[PDB]
């Protein structure tokens, strides 16, 4: 294989694959920090022409991190159809980008291909990828799940309803409640994330979610975002199942730094099985983002981009019900500024969408990057147009616990109003008897949370 | 007239036509999240928007303020930073971050206790006003109830431009058996003195992950108290000593 | 009116008018060039909420330039229906803002506002609109032109074909043409910038456009971008006359710099009347952009944003078919980034759909700016989620002649398809004659120039 | 719980559930042959007012086999949702039937509610419903699965293309290939049932199949339904894997019986999961029918509708992408006329479609049983409305090998053309493209093997 090119006679050589997958990336803080970035432009477009002739098979043989070394590398390798594999194993990156954003490839033609794929090769395509090339290769590429909703659907637009306290105080959290049910949002989950970690608090909290739920028979479900052993423990012992959640990393190392091993995983879809209240048949609900596996020692010299899409090979095992990028979560050591923040997004969406897992996007940043809320605006209209499964929801975005900026239950509805988007049908039924929606549009006394008392 | 940042601009609903005006002021009694604010289509309204920038030009400066040389020296501390030179260097290296400097270490084992039980940590991390505002409400509580019916409390000392995971050389340093981090969250957008503990059992920087540690978040007054979270520390310190364990590890 | 405002308990204050609107802009390098920029976060904040609470009469009756001393001005006071403005007069920027996002607000409703308003109150509402709300905002404020081809109808796109030659070229233009229109692009104007600016270039040019439409019976218009006085001259002795075009600015001494007079505009109006090839009313095209003014020193201490805005009070007189902001067409002396870029582009397509003008947006960025072709990309589909009218098309988006970058004829093609939106109805029934478009979507033999032979 | 009732003030005294289950069958000569029958009609209404007063916690704590004696048992008792069960423990079966059959009751309600369910108590709702009863609630209870097509949406009927021969001979079995495919029957699977059970015999059928499905590209499946070990063997060497089937019984000893462990279906889950050809996530497929367990004497004084009803539930584990019972296969000891054997097929598929698996049903019969083709239309036709997934297909339904009759080629257009049904939509779109079907309707060239030469 060819690890080497010549760009305006001057020859461009790579040490290793590794090296050909970082600095293919365009220029984000996180691949500087590790040092695997390109030094300049002309040998990033150098590394981009090399990765785009080499082949499936070249980068399927060459795992960022060895098989016998890393958990996460055994599933997806373990996973890999070598059918399909062996079908498109020739084939040249260049040929696989053109494949996806063919109008003459259906999405039946990618059901079969990406599995043939590992993780290494979705994030390849990406990086050869222009802004415009994943939202288009994403929007052509639905991904559909149902729990007590059905997700993904094109024409949809989901969001998840996010009420986080300081103190995980119930009559800050059910406040929020009333204000996003109030915007249509919580079609996704009404997810909390907990400022505490005791069993205790979880199912105060997850009673409170499932009282205003089995009040009005709202079609969704709860969940509140602490670590999967205690979520497990507290629907062993009663509380209200719905989505169980769990923080992901590409690599076993970064799964060690969050406390996870695969079997909590196979437990917490026995425990859904067996406890949790949702029709469909996907329960689960894992968050990403770039910079996790560096900020855990955890890369190997791998880049975050394709760190990244090793989650999405990891959550495809588990066939969860939402998972999305927490893109400016962290801060600028990953992602500096708006024009990083936006690529990763679109990045993180395209792969989790080639990837064939429910894929959506927190849409946010951080008070120490160099970013404001026009950023979340203009992202989240992006990935809706990609067909962004879902974004999140608190209002004006303000975080008062996590201490970072999001999107509003404000932007749900705009995007949806925008781009003439539904909810989730089975949600999207529940606003229209409560008198919040009608062909989609708020009504008037719609954005009220007092119309719920 | 009307400042937007009043009490009075923090207070206001924008709801138009309510279906009960007095059950949102009971919301908006309840959180401190910018609920009840209205909207103009589906677009947020005008002053809660004017309202949220306001916020944002205040977050955006508590980010690069530096907690005083003089303020640190006014609680008696010992003043140490890691391998970062300034905060530029601090948003772009959490590495540097991670690890005190060659003169860290070495005034480490001069003026520290050596081979204690617990060890308080106090750093500015990202919030230097989660640091001045919360410090002397908590820190009084918190060592008094180490050492009344206590054990070996080491020495504070402050360390500045720190990140989480500098507590393992710490405690790998000074020999201690809890190792206990006050730090400075990241900056929110309606306060920013939000201040956490991260505590773990005799760590070591060569295995210690992250889970180990256990998180107390949110010390602030619109938060925990820190009075109240002197009190919960203290306790937590005595079980991490009794089971020998931190983070997950520990039982219930 | 106040000039003043207490912001966490500081005092503010501002000179005049000119001062507020001007510090109220979000952060561009123009604005500092200008030295009319807020000196602080603080203070953009606090001349925003001034601005917000002065009346529309506060801003009728302070343009940034006097009437006796500008035409411009006496054009955009003049043109003000007076019933409508009484009927606003008092309302507050910021009551005019929540009256324009309303989804109350209909769009005769806007019809008979827009009447009142002046140039200068159409930058205040833009000033304290989120990336958002000026795309919301302008997406239900559709303007609807037609010539040959309908424009602005909602649920359409439009785009102009550019066909740039360095040497003004005809067989170098006509290679560019049937690439465009392989690619379904043209509806809008296949309009030509001329390297050279003399009459007999001109209408050899218009000559070539015109034996291309007239070969294949195309529903468009052609036009080549020289100064008005000879497009007039040209067309007054046989040229095939279908759009004229005039480059324009906010004041009476940026007009002097381009060479223009408003003479010249009513002659271009009464010279299309009598020769143009156009089956619609329309037959004017305009191209405007931030930091015009501020080149000619002709912005007299306003800033960029309020003296963009004042060549759309001066278009809307004149009715014309198309106007397009060229956003990044100078250089990063006044729009810098990507930031700044895709925010100026939604602020000139919101202000101009507010002004009730066929508003467009060249997508672009030039090579000694810190942007690159994912900014183009990101900023076409937030404008086309706007509504915006139309963008601009070049193969790749590299323009042989100008030295800038902007969409590529691909980029339509992406647009349309990926929000399902059509062409000019009578163009897209050409396009399917030509087997080039079926329901919305390039053929197989799309795309491919040599189909036209 | 009650085991008696006085009918006609006659008190009918009954064992155990395992007795009053039996009796409330409708009379069927395998329940006779079972000596489980009730003695009269009279018994026979007495067991199933008993059975009707009896709540769910009553059937499903009574299994007709010990848990510790059966891994059947465990593994219907260990995949019960037990938060649905305990909403739903203290409702009668009486209750239940009515629940079932509401118009108010949504797909989504059952969708839950049916988790919370056993094999036991899906039989018992059968035995107190009417042939309408059970129609109309099959109906409303669609299950969609999805291997290259799409099976189960409400509107769309599919078939199995079932091509046997006395010798295996591929020519002869690629003759009825062309003769299904020219009635539009195919889009469930093309299963051949192979005289023998050697590995080279299936792969040599396997190539005969997919030589076919390749060259013509059609959007469907192959199998071969020998034993699922021999199946597993041959795709390990290479033979083209679609969909891997294996007969099922309602008993750990009516699967020893097959020679079949619950490892065995792991196995061909996880061998399609690494081989087969599928775009879609379901691969297996699973064939039943009523008197199985008690030709192995498996059923343990059990009737053959509780214990065909435990087929699904242990089908329901491994969510196949096609099960169907083959209602009248085996001869008149078990379904003696044409009364009987349209009974059992109602039942079958109202229990297959309450249990959640993609229910179809082989319309068939014996030439030693009471029955002739007329009964197979009758049945085919009631199951169609019903919304069976699918059926047979034969040339005029002789099978030359398995020495039975079912549903002709024929028989699947009938039903499509007279229910105004569409095969799946993958395999549709196929159809129209070789100018085999359009709107539905066969074309003037339909039905003619010739047209694939
Ligand atoms: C950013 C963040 C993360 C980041 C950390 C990476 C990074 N470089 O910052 C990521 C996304 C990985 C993350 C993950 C998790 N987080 Co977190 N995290 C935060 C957040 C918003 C900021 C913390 C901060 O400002 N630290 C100060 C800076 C200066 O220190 P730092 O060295 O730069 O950051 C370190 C710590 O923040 C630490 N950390 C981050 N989160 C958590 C959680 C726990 C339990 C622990 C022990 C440590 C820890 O990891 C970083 C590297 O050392 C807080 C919210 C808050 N307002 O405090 C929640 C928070 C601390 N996280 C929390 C949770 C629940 C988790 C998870 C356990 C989620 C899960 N279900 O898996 C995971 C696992 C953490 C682990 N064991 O490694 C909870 C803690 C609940 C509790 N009382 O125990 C908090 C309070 C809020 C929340 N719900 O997200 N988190
Ligand atoms: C907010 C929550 O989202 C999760 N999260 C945020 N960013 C990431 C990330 N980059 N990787 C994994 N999980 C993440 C994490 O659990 C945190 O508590
Ligand atoms: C140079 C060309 O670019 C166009 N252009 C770019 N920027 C501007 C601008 N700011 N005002 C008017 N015209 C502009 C205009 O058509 C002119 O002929
Ligand atoms: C003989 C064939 O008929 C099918 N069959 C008929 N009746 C039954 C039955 N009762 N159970 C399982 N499979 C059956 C099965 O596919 C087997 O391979
Ligand atoms: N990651
Ligand atoms: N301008
Ligand atoms: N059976």
């Amino acid at each position: 294989m060819k690890l080497k090119t010549t760009l305006f006679g001057n020859v461009y050589q790579f040490k290793d694959v590794k090296e050909v997958l970082a600095k293919a990336n365009e220029l984000r803080s996180g691949d500087v920090l590790a040092g695997v970035a390109a030094a300049s432009s002309q040998e990033r477009v150098a590394a981009k022409q090399v990765l785009s002739e080499m082949t499936v098979a070249d980068i399927r043989n060459n795992p960022v991190i060895a098989y016998e070394d890393d958990c996460v590398t055994r599933l997806i390798q373990d996973d890999v159809n070598e059918t399909a594999y062996n079908q498109i194993k020739n084939w040249s990156i260049s040929e696989l980008r053109e494949y996806v954003l063919s109008d003459e490839t259906s999405v039946d033609d990618i059901a079969f291909t990406r599995k043939g794929l590992t993780s290494e090769v979705v994030a390849a395509v990406a990086k050869i990828c222009s802004n415009a090339d994943l939202i288009y290769g994403a929007k052509k590429m639905p991904v559909i799940k149902k729990a007590n909703t059905t997700i993904g659907i094109p024409g949809t637009f989901s969001a998840r309803l996010q009420p986080n306290d300081t103190r995980d105080d119930v009559q800050s959290i059910a406040a929020q409640i009333y204000e996003g049910l109030s915007f249509g949002v919580g079609d996704a989950v009404i997810g909390v994330n907990p400022v505490t970690d005791d069993v205790e608090n979880l199912s105060r909290v997850l009673d409170t979610i499932y009282g205003v739920i089995d009040k009005f028979n709202i079609p969704t479900q709860g969940c509140v975002l602490a670590h999967v052993t205690t979520q497990i423990e507290a629907i062993r012992r009663g509380a209200p199942g719905g989505l169980i959640f769990q923080s992901i990393c590409g690599s076993e190392k970064g799964l060690k730094e969050f406390g996870v091993e695969l079997a909590m995983l196979d437990e917490a879809r026995a425990v859904g099985a067996e406890f949790n209240r949702i029709a469909g048949e996907n329960c689960l609900y894992f968050e990403t983002g770039q910079g996790s596996a560096l900020s855990a020692g955890a890369n190997f010299g791998a880049d975050q981009v394709t760190m990244e899409a090793r989650n999405y090979g990891l959550a495809r095992h588990y066939d969860p019900f939402i998972v999305n990028t927490v893109v400016g979560f962290i801060g600028p050591e990953y992602l500096y500024n708006d024009r990083q923040i936006i690529r990763a997004g679109l990045e993180d969406h395209f792969m989790g969408k080639l990837s064939g897992i429910s894929m959506g996007c927190d849409c946010c940043y951080t008070n120490h990057a160099d970013a404001d809320q026009n950023l979340n605006e203009n992202l989240m209209i992006l990935l809706a147009t990609a067909g962004c499964n879902y974004i999140m929801g608190m209002p004006l975005g303000d975080d008062i616990m996590l201490n970072y900026q999001t999107t509003a239950f404000h932007d749900t509805a705009t995007v949806r109003q925008l781009l003439n988007l539904r909810p989730s049908p089975e949600f999207e039924r529940w606003l229209e008897s409560m008198g919040i929606m009608a062909n989609g549009r708020l009504t008037k006394r719609a954005g009220d949370p007092s119309l719920f008392f | 007239a009307l400042d937007l940042g009043s009490a009075e601009a923090k207070a206001w609903i924008g709801v138009e036509n309510p279906h009960r005006a007095d059950v949102l002021t009971e919301l908006r009694r309840s959180t401190v999240a910018r609920v009840c604010t209205g909207r103009a289509g589906p677009r947020p309204r005008t002053q809660a928007l004017l309202r949220f920038l306001a916020d944002h030009s205040r977050s955006k400066d508590t980010v690069l303020k530096e907690v005083p040389e003089e303020w640190v020296k006014a609680q008696g501390l010992l003043e140490v930073r890691s391998e970062i030179s300034d905060k530029n260097l601090y948003l772009t290296r959490p590495d540097m971050g991670r690890r005190l400097c060659a003169e860290a270490v070495e005034a480490l084992k001069a003026q520290c206790v050596a081979n204690p039980d617990v060890q308080v940590v106090i750093s500015d991390g990202l919030s230097t006003d989660a640091i001045t505002v919360n410090y002397e409400e908590i820190l009084p509580p918190l060592m008094a109830g180490l050492k009344q019916a206590g054990l070996k409390v080491g020495t504070p000392f402050f360390v500045r431009y720190g990140r989480v995971k500098i507590e393992d050389q710490i405690g790998e340093i000074l020999g201690a058996k809890v190792v206990i981090l006050l730090v400075g969250e990241r900056p929110g957008l309606g306060q920013s003195e939000s201040l956490s503990c991260y505590a773990v059992y005799s760590p070591r920087m060569a295995t210690t992950v992250e889970a180990d540690r256990t998180c107390i978040s949110n010390i602030h007054q619109g938060g925990t108290p820190p009075v109240e979270a002197a009190a919960v520390i203290v306790d937590l310190a005595k079980r991490m000593l009794e089971q020998k364990a931190s983070g997950i590890n520990m039982t219930r």
